[PDB]
């Protein structure tokens, strides 16, 4: 086993003890440790664990400032070399070249791996957590200086690479696998954006364009928007703008479905509206757009809609089944949803809400530190749990949809604003009052209402067509 | 087997709401939690001699999904309406939550408890007398809890189960 | 779902990272940023069974050669990559194969031989030559292009199949 530098000159050579590191019961899993021990293991000479690097860089800000992390890994990088051994000394005294076997081994098996692993932390930091640098220009200057002044031929390739990567990041294409299917059109024809509406667009293309939109919104959410539960705090609009844009789209679509339903006063037309929405749900299911699925389910289980028994009665039983199966995904704390998500073939759009709740509860329900033998140790297992969730999120963010964007339909749904200028409570009260109007409480009898749609209500269905 | 009660926790986000259910389900002697595992929201308890099973829905963190509230609330027989005692807005939100619950359940008499939660050592801004008066005006119990010490947590949930039993 | 630890190895610049990122993101990386060690996950259905792939993307630069043992121990299966326009990278294969056998102390390690950059016309390693080597190892040979996606899924999912029947 290699001898190490003295702990007095190089802090990262302190022996492991339960006063500075605790392992969970082929590499160890760390339960807790001092920052020094966490950084030693982040850059350990014996083995690689790139997943540890992602976990650490995702979560470290709750126990170490970015400026301090950089100081610590620079300190880790600067490893003292041992002096010549007795055999070396004797060789030198006789005018021979020393074997320097121990020095050479220490360079090969300790220094070069640890230094390369420090550089890999810098690389990952810059490539995947660049916001530390975006929000603190001086931190970036320190990183550029450090990398820019690493000497020695051994690190040279990566030092020059990381320098270029940083410069690229400062001023900052998909291949398939088959062509996307043809865009489908129904009553509204290409370019006629004025006529676009729930029933006039093709239900297939509604589901596709919403899936592209909802996939882009999903894929845009960064871990920085999630760690520390910042989307729930006062500055959520500052720290979690992509997450909140994604959620607000979901909310607006759900409210639009409810609005389309209760503002259709004629029972027959309203049945056609609900049936078309369930068709869109079916295509969401086919596309593994689980956010889209739950958007529809949420709308159908809302107070204004759920209570529309006369509408429900006339929905074809096969569509009742589709809706009920979709709803069962969410039952028992999303048991079937979770099993389904883990079984499908991506691309998909997960429901984000489950992740938010699990991240929040993980952070709230576990202590920042563990106290052991009079010492405070960072509770790293808490951070690993959070990073397992952000890691699962990122895993589903990789796969793109093979679907063609339709710019006008995309814009139509980007600009959807069912509440208009009304506040949430007053719009919500409005929807429920409309519900009461179109299907009064028992024992009030059901009134009749005139039709509002001047175009055919028959759906083109949800099976795709294909000309030559 | 035993009766299972479906309890739902509602209230403003960002003010320690989740501590209530965590403190209840948690192993009372190790500050730890994994919301990811089943049995993290189910709990067998004895209340007034009668053993029952608590199923708690707390979607803390999902508050911005406001159009999903009805669907989450629909699943519940009893409700904890939670506000933070150092956040007046969360207290002012209570009325809308209660109205929303009544509408979803289609009833003027839904089993519910009002819960004032102390989530940190910041200055209180909602007096207990204010919250008591509000609870009385609704005809429901008021329970104050601490998010750190587990004080009041059992009382909040057990009181709600009694409200369901006596409905 | 079963989890599979895949490791991508081979000389510097043969396209180990480009292959991996094409598989993960459907994106071709044009830059040449030498890897130290990168990890990726991919949920995918293969032969009707949902798999979770952990892919370790390794360093081909010789300066990192002392740190290979470390990842070879964890890997369940190996993509041994060379570039068909680079004879030296092909000659380097033999050393990766032997070190893997040595480290895992086994002659029966799931492996696929991969000849990358098959989109380029200027080939210097003939298919027959690589095929003969693969046969002597008892493993399949697949030609790939990280640029066009030709063979990429075949290479990775073939490796999954070998781990599965191991
Ligand atoms: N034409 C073509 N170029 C490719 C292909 N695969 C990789 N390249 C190019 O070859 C270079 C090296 O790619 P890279 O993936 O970084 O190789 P690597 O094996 O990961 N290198 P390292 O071992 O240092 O990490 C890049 O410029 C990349 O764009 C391919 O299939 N076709
Ligand atoms: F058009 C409709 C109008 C109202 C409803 N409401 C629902 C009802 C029931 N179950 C439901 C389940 C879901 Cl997921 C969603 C809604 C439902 C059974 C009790 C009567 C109503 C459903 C439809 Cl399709
Ligand atoms: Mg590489």
């Amino acid at each position: 086993q290699m001898r190490l530098p003295s702990a007095d000159v190089y802090r990262f050579a302190e022996p492991d003890s339960e006063e500075n590191i605790i392992f969970e019961e082929g590499i160890p899993i760390i339960k807790a440790g001092t920052v020094i021990k966490l950084i030693e293991r982040l850059t350990y000479h014996m083995y690689a664990d790139p997943n540890f690097v992602r976990t650490f860089l995702t979560t470290y800000r709750s126990f170490c400032k970015p400026q301090e992390l950089l100081s610590l890994i620079i300190e880790r990088f600067e490893i003292p070399e041992p002096e010549p051994t007795e055999a070396d000394r004797i060789a030198i005294e006789n005018g021979d070249q020393p074997l320097s076997a121990e020095l050479k081994r220490f360079r090969k098996e300790y220094i070069q791996p640890v230094q390369l692993r420090v550089l890999n932390v810098c690389r990952h930091w810059v490539e995947h957590h660049f916001y530390d640098f975006e929000r603190d220009a001086y931190l970036l200057q320190r990183m550029e200086e450090f990398i820019g002044t690493v000497r020695g031929k051994a690190m040279k390739k990566w030092v020059e690479s990381i320098t270029k990567i940083i410069q690229r990041k400062k001023i900052a294409n998909i291949t398939f696998q088959s062509s996307p299917p043809t865009v489908e059109w129904h009553i509204s024809r290409p370019g006629h954006i004025e006529t676009f509406d729930l029933l006039t667009l093709h239900p297939i293309e509604i589901a596709r364009q919403l899936t592209l939109l909802e996939s882009d919104l999903y894929r845009a959410v960064q871990p920085s928007e999630l760690v520390g539960s910042v989307w729930t705090k006062e500055d959520k609009e500052i720290n979690s703008p992509n997450l909140l844009k994604m959620i607000r789209h979901t909310t607006n679509l759900t409210l639009w479905f409810e609005k389309c339903i209760v503002e259709t006063e004629n029972l027959e037309e309203r049945v056609a509206v609900v049936s078309r929405i369930i068709e869109i749900l079916q295509v969401f299911q086919e596309l593994n757009n689980f956010n889209g699925v739950l958007e529809v389910v949420s709308a159908m289980n809302s107070s204004p809609v759920y209570r529309l028994d006369h509408t429900f009665e006339q929905i074809p039983s096969r569509q009742k089944k589709i809706l009920e199966e979709a709803h069962e995904l969410s039952e028992d704390h999303y048991k079937k949803y979770l099993a389904k998500l883990r079984s499908i073939n991506p691309p998909c759009v997960p429901f984000f809400g489950i992740y938010l709740t699990n991240i929040l509860k993980t952070e709230e329900g576990n202590p920042e530190v563990l106290k052991r033998h009079g010492k405070e140790l960072i509770n790293f297992s808490k951070r690993r749990k959070v990073a397992e969730i952000t890691g699962e999120i990122q895993q589903y963010q990789n796969q793109p949809y093979c679907l063609r964007v339709e710019s006008d339909i995309k814009r139509f749904f980007e600009n959807l604003n069912p509440m208009g200028n009304s506040m949430e409570k007053e719009f919500t009260d409005y929807l429920f009052n409309k519900s009461l109007e179109i299907e009064p409480r028992n024992p009030k009898p059901l009134p009749r209402f005139p039709k509002k749609y001047s175009y055919p209500l028959k759906s083109p269905g949800v099976r795709p067509s294909n000309p030559r | 087997g035993m009766t299972e009660y479906k309890l739902v926790v509602v209230g403003a986000g960002g003010v320690g709401k989740s501590a209530l259910t965590i403190q209840l389900i948690q192993n009372h002697f190790v500050d730890e939690y994994d919301p990811t595992i089943e049995d993290s929201y189910r709990k067998q308890v004895v209340i007034d001699g009668e053993t029952c099973l608590l199923d708690i829905l707390d979607t803390a963190g999902q508050e911005e999904y406001s159009a999903m509230r009805d669907q989450y609330m629909r699943t519940g027989e009893g409700f904890l309406c939670v506000f933070a005692i150092n956040n007046t807005k969360s207290f002012e939100d209570i009325h809308q939550y209660r109205e929303q619950i009544k509408r979803v359940k289609d009833s003027d008499d839904v089993p519910m408890v009002l819960v004032g939660n102390k989530c940190d050592l910041a200055a209180r801004t909602v007096e207990s007398r204010q919250a008591q008066d509000l609870a009385r005006s609704y005809g429901i119990p008021y329970i104050e809890t601490s998010a750190k010490t587990r004080q009041g947590v059992e009382d909040a949930f057990y009181t709600l189960v009694r409200e369901i039993r006596q409905h």
